[PDB]
């Protein structure tokens, strides 16, 4: 069971999402966007990509989601729907999931297959470095273009959330 | 579509060469410097036939070269070289540089035994020729002639006949 | 606002839309949008007034949630693809999602309920902004994927637009929300056309854009938001009730006006095309938006409304804005039908 | 496809859904909304990586930046909205029909 | 582009991430980078009008690299067979199979 | 004291790199004969799992090209032992 | 001269922490383009073999190419070792 | 034999921090003029046993909290998290030998902000909220500096490795070239950590968020915290103290490395009994106008240094 461990994270990655969209109170909200960020960075972690999957939680789950946080507890003033919805949600992946092995096989607006995912995997692999750290590290070189537009969004974001937050 | 094409079981078999990693990465230096001829034409097969099953022949060569190669090690240096990559082994990260005092007897040895020179720094990085009978491939990628282009439009650009001809305007 | 940073952020709304423009990969189109939406919301709330807070948060949702949907089909058309090219998508999926997306940042119907509430609730300047400017980031990438548009859902995207900007703009007397439904309306025949000649759709919207950009300069002169407050404008400018009226019978379509030129044009590709039934209704339909122009007509120009005393005290002072190109506007809205073969300069 | 790819395909279809059906708070569609943003990340990350599309291995961390620059302004107008009403509901913000 | 301003100046703004065949950091190759140069090649300056019917061949096969979703039915139909015989006595695994 | 150190170490991995380089003609030749080998064991497998299916043909090609086309990993380990496949698919990964 | 000599000793006094960062980063921003060693930087840099040497087909007519590693033809890293 | 590697890093790990509480409180008497405990158990060896025993034999109160499912995550988090940023520390062999360790670390040390978080919600009560946002901005401020920093010693060694810090300070220490950003590494440890004089939690008379805990939860955030003191000082000296590494007798470099990491554990107790607390608006300009500008700055010298003098440290 330890080679389904990519499907088994993404069972529970869907499952964290039912659980947010339901919209329960923000505090419980936030908290399972963060289980689902978490095993989000798994899953990517499984396919190679260690720098890309630490920084989900640098920056997604340290980052963004402790502002999200920080922000509901001093703004948000600390039901039949919530439980419907999150009811609806797990059956139907209950379903999805039955099905994909049952048959291995679920067709919903796209053809997906159940064998898993070990089989695309590359076969090949010698180098004295990291792909994944090869192309990031390319912003610098290729990304010149890239580096500019995004560095001055960032600077535009200083200066509008200022404007928009004086009040006056 | 067509079937795959592979070779039988007893096209691929061969006498390996069963040394662990510490004992290659110790006689990588010297290897590389006494197997070139026969490595570099096997590498030569492989990025331009871009096929293995087209350079099984030269692999045996790689391998049998590499096995002649061990063989006069286990001949006349086989006591310093036993004790080089018994050093090499020890490290987690298999380090040259905790190994030098073995590594020179070892280099010495068979420079008076076999007349074997260590390349220097940046030797077996450099790009070399390789002459070779194999002829060179055509169609390497199998790929099918390409669709014609457009006719080309040439000409002299002469002003529009009567002008735009749009509806009533009359230029 | 420091003046400085009002320059800085109008900048970077055009940088945005320029990065559209130029790009050959998705993620740069992408970048554009973000760019775009992070700059205008400032202008949107320079008032300071709840009306201009909650109209910033309805665009704002709005707006997330269509880049979202667009960078979706890009990731759907790089799995089926393996590119990222500014091009035809290579997915049906992918195309409804973007055809979606880029329908939402337009404002067409049915996706069009926040275009009334947002130019409702922000100044005439940056109502002016969000109706013309905006407009030419979604169009562009509209242009470049337009062969793999799926047909039914553009055209029944152009006839709802069409429909619920005429029947939107009758029970109006906010003059922000008039400008909104007719914006509504006139994108339909730009997205109609689309898929048999894309140059004149954007024929449609340069024209669109100078006669959208006189109406507003107009009404800031004034500074006039309502149907009764323009009734006044005959008794403290009478010149400017004549080129209101002009500007309005021209966005009507009516000859030998400016407006007339693209409703014509689109008009003749689609019979070419054994298009017949659509542009009859598209043209018939279009009579709902001359209606409640002619209403504005009847209020500004063509009767004298009652006044106030005060009044009088206005005709003692010039008018001190700006009106930036307002006489070489409302030229080239009235007076361009005899240059309509000039239109090939878009090819 | 492959079997991952439906969880993370259903899971922004969830989100979206989230998104599109308000309950009462506006801190609440705002998670909807980074959380479409998260399954859209790891499934550009997953075809990425499998692909080996190296110099791609940097558009997810640009997708990262931008989309948690938008988050901020979200935020942003969300303490504006309630420095006003003194709640987050997104029925307070109704004066618009009119 | 709308605007073809990177052609005019010839400068590379973002042709370098466009496609997954272009020149890479260390010469690191994507696992399609054959079958992608292939289509490249056939579609090349003749529009997508005649691409679609004058290079479907080598498409498909760029899809069947992209997705795998041929070989995975071909492999899914051998596991179903070897697996109905199993549980009948009527196939015995290799000894390198297990 | 930095630069001189760190001028060294390159020297170092310029000399470890060179040693990879000397020895990539050999695991390059073992690798492909032992991708072929497992590609031909399965082969024969299919063989005689599909002899009697309604119209399967042993090892054809989904692709319309000749041109060799690397493995993945659910054709090279299709029907081995789960503990090799784990160890061929996540055992980088899961290295300490 | 007597102007700046006043300003420059102000910001000592009241903003040590603001002169000092500004001294460094103006620093970080020339000493690479007047440094005669960046030179050396970009060759270490090319020297690096992440990659095989991929050999060339011999035609007969390729003098600077050696037909072995240990052959004086080709490029040298004779600067590096004495660097 | 992993899971015996596994106790046997933990275990030693509450040990050393039973007997931190110990020594601090001596080495605090004596800078004092006084003893500390020297009754229970010879020299007061016996003292922490005692306090254990007491707390979790204590009844806890566990108020009406609004959740009562936060209030018992938080101390779950903080001791989890707190273990955790162990596992890749070279002692000299790492017991999980991570290619980015040091990445592992700033985004392990970035999530006990939520443990501060959630016990504030979970406290009920106004005030307590206040004292958590206040803890809050204090910590994500501070390790701001701490990313930036760790980048431009990295740009030294060329790796997120925390082993190749040991072979990059193999003929120098990285203390010499790099002391500035020593300096401003070693202040911002104390804030992060809520430490004297940045503890304004524990700093009475403006305030902690952990109030309401008694008995056993509140040693669970005690022994977590203590732990992150000396796994960030343990941190520091692989850092800029870097301890020569022999393959052969590996005990030599843990006894070494052991004496520099007591010798700045030792230096936090040192700093509590010196000086006065900082304002909450004075260290928040201590960090926004004084560190991160000199941060910034050496930050771009250290991008720039190894290229203009041809030492660009190898990728491996
Ligand atoms: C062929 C196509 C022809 C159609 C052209 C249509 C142009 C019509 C423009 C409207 C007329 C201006 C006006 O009445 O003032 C309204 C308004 C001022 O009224 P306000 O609300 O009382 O003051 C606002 C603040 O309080 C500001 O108050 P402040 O005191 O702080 O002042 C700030 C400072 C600021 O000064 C500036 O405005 C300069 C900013 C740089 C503009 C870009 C320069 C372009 C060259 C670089 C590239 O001074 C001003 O604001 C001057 C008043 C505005 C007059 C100058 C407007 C120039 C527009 C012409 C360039 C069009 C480019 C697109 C516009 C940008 C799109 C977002 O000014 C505007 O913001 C209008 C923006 C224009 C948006 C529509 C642009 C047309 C879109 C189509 C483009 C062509 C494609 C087809
Ligand atoms: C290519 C050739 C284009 C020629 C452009 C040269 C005129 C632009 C500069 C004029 C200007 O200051 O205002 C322009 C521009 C628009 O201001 P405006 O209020 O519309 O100008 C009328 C005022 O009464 C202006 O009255 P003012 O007393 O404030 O200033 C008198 C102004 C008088 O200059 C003028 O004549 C203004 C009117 C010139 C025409 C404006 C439209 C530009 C041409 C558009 C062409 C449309 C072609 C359509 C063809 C379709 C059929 C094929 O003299 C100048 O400033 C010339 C300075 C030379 C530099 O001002 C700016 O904000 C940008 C500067
Ligand atoms: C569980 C209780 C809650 C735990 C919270 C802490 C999460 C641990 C961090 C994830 C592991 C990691 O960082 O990998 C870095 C490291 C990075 O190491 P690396 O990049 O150096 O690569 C290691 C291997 N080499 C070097 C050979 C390439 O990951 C690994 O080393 C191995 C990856 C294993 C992947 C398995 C992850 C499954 C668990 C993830 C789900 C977590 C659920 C969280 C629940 C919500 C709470 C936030
Ligand atoms: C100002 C107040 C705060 C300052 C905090 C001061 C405490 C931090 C420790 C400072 C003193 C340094 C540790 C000295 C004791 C270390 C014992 C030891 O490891 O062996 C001696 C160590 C032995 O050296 P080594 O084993 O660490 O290896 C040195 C590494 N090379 C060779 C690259 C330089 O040397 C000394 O520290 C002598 C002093
Ligand atoms: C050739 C190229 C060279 C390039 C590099 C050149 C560098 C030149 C030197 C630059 C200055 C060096 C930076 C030092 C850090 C300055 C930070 C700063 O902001 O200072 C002002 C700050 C505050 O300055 P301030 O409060 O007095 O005022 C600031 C400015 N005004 C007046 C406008 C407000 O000082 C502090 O950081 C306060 C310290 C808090 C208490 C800390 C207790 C100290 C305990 C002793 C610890 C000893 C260190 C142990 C290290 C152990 C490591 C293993
Ligand atoms: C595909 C399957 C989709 C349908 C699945 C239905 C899942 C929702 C379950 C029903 C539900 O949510 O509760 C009833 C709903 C709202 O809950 P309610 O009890 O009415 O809360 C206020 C009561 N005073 O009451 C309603 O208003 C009905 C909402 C539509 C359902
Ligand atoms: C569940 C019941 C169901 O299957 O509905 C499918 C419906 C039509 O899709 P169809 O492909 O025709 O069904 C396959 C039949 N053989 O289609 C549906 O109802 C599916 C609803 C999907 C809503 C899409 C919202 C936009 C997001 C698009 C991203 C792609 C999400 C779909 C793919 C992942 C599957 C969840
Ligand atoms: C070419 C590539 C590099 C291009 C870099 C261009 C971008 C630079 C980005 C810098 C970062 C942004 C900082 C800009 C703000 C400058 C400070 C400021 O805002 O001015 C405030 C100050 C207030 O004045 P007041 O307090 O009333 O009185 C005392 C003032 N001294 O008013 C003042 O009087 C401050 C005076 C202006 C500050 C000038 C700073 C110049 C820094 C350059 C120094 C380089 C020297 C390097 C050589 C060192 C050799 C040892
Ligand atoms: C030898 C030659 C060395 C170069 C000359 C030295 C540099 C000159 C500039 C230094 C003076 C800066 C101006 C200044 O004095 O600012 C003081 C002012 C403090 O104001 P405030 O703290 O609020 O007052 C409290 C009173 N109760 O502060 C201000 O008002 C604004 C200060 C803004 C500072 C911005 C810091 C960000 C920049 C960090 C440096 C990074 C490098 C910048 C890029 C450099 C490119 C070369
Ligand atoms: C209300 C429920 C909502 C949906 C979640 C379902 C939880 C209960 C399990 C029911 C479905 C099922 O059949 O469970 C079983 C599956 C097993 O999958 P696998 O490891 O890939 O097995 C395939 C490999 N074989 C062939 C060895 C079996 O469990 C999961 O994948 C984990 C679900 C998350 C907990």
């Amino acid at each position: 069971m330890m080679l389904y461990i990519v499907f088994i994270l993404s069972v529970i990655f869907v499952m964290g999402f039912v659980g947010f969209s339901s919209k329960p109170s923000p505090i419980y909200g936030g908290l399972g966007l963060i289980v689902s960020g978490g095993v989000g960075c798994g899953i990517v972690l499984n396919f190679g990509g260690s720098f890309l999957g630490l920084m989900v939680f640098l920056i997604y789950l340290g980052g963004m989601m402790v502002v999200f946080g920080y922000t509901t507890a001093m703004a948000t003033e600390q039901n039949k729907a919530v439980l419907g919805a999150f009811v609806t949600g797990l059956l139907m992946e209950f379903f999805m999931v039955y099905y994909v092995l049952k048959d291995k096989e679920v067709e919903v607006v796209f053809e997906f297959n159940g064998l898993g995912d070990w089989v695309i995997y590359d076969t090949g692999d010698s180098g004295f470095f990291s792909e994944e750290a090869m192309g990031i590290a390319a912003l610098y070189s290729y990304g010149t273009w890239l580096v500019i537009v995004t560095g001055w969004s960032l600077l535009i974001g200083v200066v509008v959330i200022m404007e928009i937050t004086r009040g006056n | 579509p067509g079937i795959v094409e592979l070779p039988s079981l007893e096209d691929l078999k061969v006498q390996e060469v069963k040394v662990s990693s510490s004992v290659l990465k110790a006689a990588a230096h010297h290897y590389g410097a006494q197997c070139d001829k026969p490595n570099k034409e096997f590498m030569l097969c492989r990025w331009e036939e871009k096929d293995p099953r087209r350079c099984l022949e030269e692999g045996k060569l790689v391998n049998q070269c590499a096995l002649e190669f061990f063989r006069q090690i286990k001949r006349h240096c086989a006591e310093p070289f036993t004790e080089y990559w018994t050093c090499i082994d020890y490290s987690g990260l298999q380090l040259f540089r905790r190994c030098r005092k073995q590594q020179a007897q070892f280099d010495e040895c068979v420079l008076d035994k076999l007349g074997w020179v260590r390349p220097d720094l940046g030797d077996l990085s450099k790009v070399t020729k390789v002459k070779t009978d194999r002829p060179l491939p055509e169609n390497p990628y199998h790929s099918r002639a390409r669709p014609e282009p457009n006719p080309e439009v040439e000409g002299d650009l002469k002003p529009a006949r009567h002008g735009s001809r749009l509806f009533f305007w009359t230029m | 606002m420091n003046p400085i940073i009002f320059i800085i952020i109008l900048l970077t709304i055009m940088l945005g839309t320029i990065i559209v423009m130029i790009s050959s990969h998705w993620l740069l189109v992408w970048i554009g949008f973000e760019m775009n939406m992070l700059a205008i919301i400032p202008i949107m709330m320079k008032n300071h007034n709840p009306r201009a807070t909650e109209a910033s948060t309805k665009y704002f949702l709005t707006q997330s949630t269509a880049s979202m949907l667009l960078m979706m089909a890009v990731i759907i058309n790089l799995m089926f693809s393996g590119q990222w090219t500014v091009m035809k998508l290579f997915n049906p999926m992918a195309s409804m999602l973007m055809t979606m997306a880029l329908a939402m940042k337009l404002g067409m119907a049915p996706f069009h309920f926040w275009v009334p509430e947002v130019t409702q609730g922000i100044p005439l300047s940056s109502g002016l902004i969000l109706l013309t400017w905006q407009k030419l980031a979604p169009m562009s990438v509209l242009y470049q994927i337009f062969p793999s548009i799926n047909l039914n859902l553009i055209l029944t995207l152009s006839v709802l637009s069409i429909l619920i900007g005429g029947w939107g703009g009758l029970n109006q007397t906010q003059l922000r929300k008039i400008m909104a439904y007719s914006s509504i309306a006139h994108m339909g025949w730009m997205t109609a056309v689309l898929p048999y000649n894309p140059t004149m759709t954007l024929l449609n919207l340069i024209i669109y854009i100078i006669m959208t950009s006189t109406m507003f300069t107009m009404f800031m002169a004034n500074s006039t938001t309502t149907t009764l407050s323009l009734s006044h404008t005959w008794n403290k400018t009478p010149i400017m009730t004549v080129l209101i009226l002009a500007t309005l019978l021209s966005m009507g379509g009516l000859p030998p006006l400016s407006g007339f030129m693209p409703k014509w044009m689109i008009i003749q590709e689609m019979t070419k095309n054994n298009s017949i039934i659509l542009p009859t209704f598209m043209a018939i339909t279009a009579l709902l938006n001359l209606y409640f122009y002619m209403r504005l007509t009847y209020s500004t120009t063509l009767t004298m409304f009652p006044s106030t005393n005060n009044m009088k005290m206005k005709w003692q002072f010039p008018l001190m804005k700006k009106m930036t190109f307002l006489p070489t506007m409302v030229v080239l809205s009235t007076m361009m039908l005899p240059l309509t073969p000039m239109l090939s300069v878009l090819e | 496809m492959s079997m991952v790819y439906m969880n993370i395909m259903m899971a922004f279809t969830v989100s979206l859904v989230g998104l599109l059906m308000y309950r009462s708070h506006l801190m609440s569609s705002l998670l909807c909304l980074e959380g479409m943003m998260l399954s859209l990340f790891v499934m550009a990350a997953l075809t990425i990586l499998n692909s080996h599309f190296t110099l791609a291995s940097m558009m997810p961390i640009i997708l990262l930046v931008f989309a948690a620059c938008e988050a901020a302004l979200g935020l942003s107008l969300l303490v504006m909205v309630s420095n006003t009403y003194g709640t987050d509901y997104v029925q307070n913000l109704n004066l618009l029909q009119c | 582009p709308f605007f073809d301003v990177q052609k005019r100046l010839g400068v590379d703004l973002d042709r370098w991430m466009t496609i997954q065949s272009a020149e890479q950091p260390h010469k690191i190759p994507s696992r399609c980078h054959a079958f992608e140069k292939e289509w490249i090649e056939c579609a090349h300056g003749i529009g997508s009008i005649r691409a679609e019917k004058e290079c479907k061949i080598e498409f498909e096969d760029f899809r069947e690299c992209l997705l795998r979703q041929k070989t995975m039915k071909r492999l899914h139909a051998i596991r179903r067979q070897r697996e109905k015989l199993i549980k009948e006595g009527k196939y015995t695994p290799p000894p390198h199979h297990s | 004291s930095m630069m001189k150190w760190n001028r060294e170490r390159r020297r170092l991995q310029i000399e470890d790199f060179e040693a990879r380089i000397a020895l990539m003609p050999l695991l390059q030749a073992e690798k492909d004969r032992r991708v072929l080998q497992m590609l031909r064991e399965n082969l024969e497998e299919e063989a005689t799992v599909m002899k009697d299916v309604p119209g399967w043909k042993v090892g054809e090609s989904v692709f319309h090209t000749t041109r060799w086309v690397t493995p993945m990993m659910g054709e090279l380990y299709g029907l081995r032992a789960s503990e090799e496949v784990l160890s061929a698919t996540y055992g980088f990964i899961w290295y300490t | 001269a007597e102007r700046v000599a006043a300003f420059l000793k102000n910001v000592w006094a009241k903003e040590p922490v603001l002169v000092a960062s500004f001294a460094i980063a103006g620093l970080a921003v020339i000493l690479p383009t007047l440094s005669p060693y960046t030179k050396y930087s970009l060759m270490i840099n090319r020297a690096t073999p992440y990659n095989y040497p991929v050999p060339l087909r011999d035609d007969g007519n390729m003098p600077d190419v050696p037909s072995h590693p240990q052959d004086p033809q080709g490029p040298s890293l004779e600067w590096l070792k004495r660097l | 034999m992993f899971m015996i590697n596994i106790l046997m890093l933990i275990i030693p790990i509450l040990l050393a921090v039973a007997f931190l509480t110990l020594v601090e409180r001596k080495v605090l008497g004596y800078m004092q003029l006084r003893k500390g405990p020297n009754v229970v158990g010879p020299y007061g060896l016996l003292q922490p046993i005692a306090d254990a025993i007491k707390l979790f034999i204590k009844e806890p109160l566990r108020p009406a909290t609004s959740s009562a499912s936060m209030f018992i995550l938080a101390p779950i988090m903080a001791l989890g998290l707190a273990l955790t940023m162990w596992i890749p520390l070279p002692m000299p062999y790492p017991l999980i030998n991570m290619n980015l360790g040091v990445l592992f670390m700033l985004a392990m040390s970035s999530l006990a902000v939520y443990s501060i978080l959630w016990s504030g919600w979970a406290s009920n009560s106004k005030y307590a909220l206040i004292g958590a946002l206040r803890a809050v901005a204090q910590t994500i401020s501070y390790e701001v500096t701490l990313a930036i920093i760790l980048l431009s010693v990295l740009l030294m060694s060329g790796s997120f490795t925390l082993s190749t810090l040991i072979t990059t300070q193999e003929q120098m220490w990285l203390i010499l070239p790099a002391w500035p950003l020593a300096m401003m590494w070693f202040i911002s440890t104390l804030a992060e950590t809520n430490r004297a004089p940045f503890d304004l939690t524990e700093g009475e008379s403006e305030l902690g968020f952990n109030v309401e805990y008694a008995a056993g939860p509140f040693a669970l955030f005690f022994m977590a915290e203590y732990a992150n003191i000396i796994m960030m000082n343990i941190f520091t000296a692989i850092l800029f103290l870097g301890t020569s590494h022999n393959p052969h007798m590996p005990e030599l470099y843990t006894i070494n490395f052991t004496i520099k990491s007591l010798l700045l554990t030792m230096s936090f107790l040192w700093i509590r009994a010196s000086y006065p607390r900082f304002r909450y608006d004075q260290l928040m300009h201590l960090l926004w106008k004084n560190f991160l500008p000199l941060t910034l700055a050496l930050c771009m010298w250290h991008v720039s240094l190894p290229i203009l003098t041809s030492g660009i440290p190898p990728q491996t």
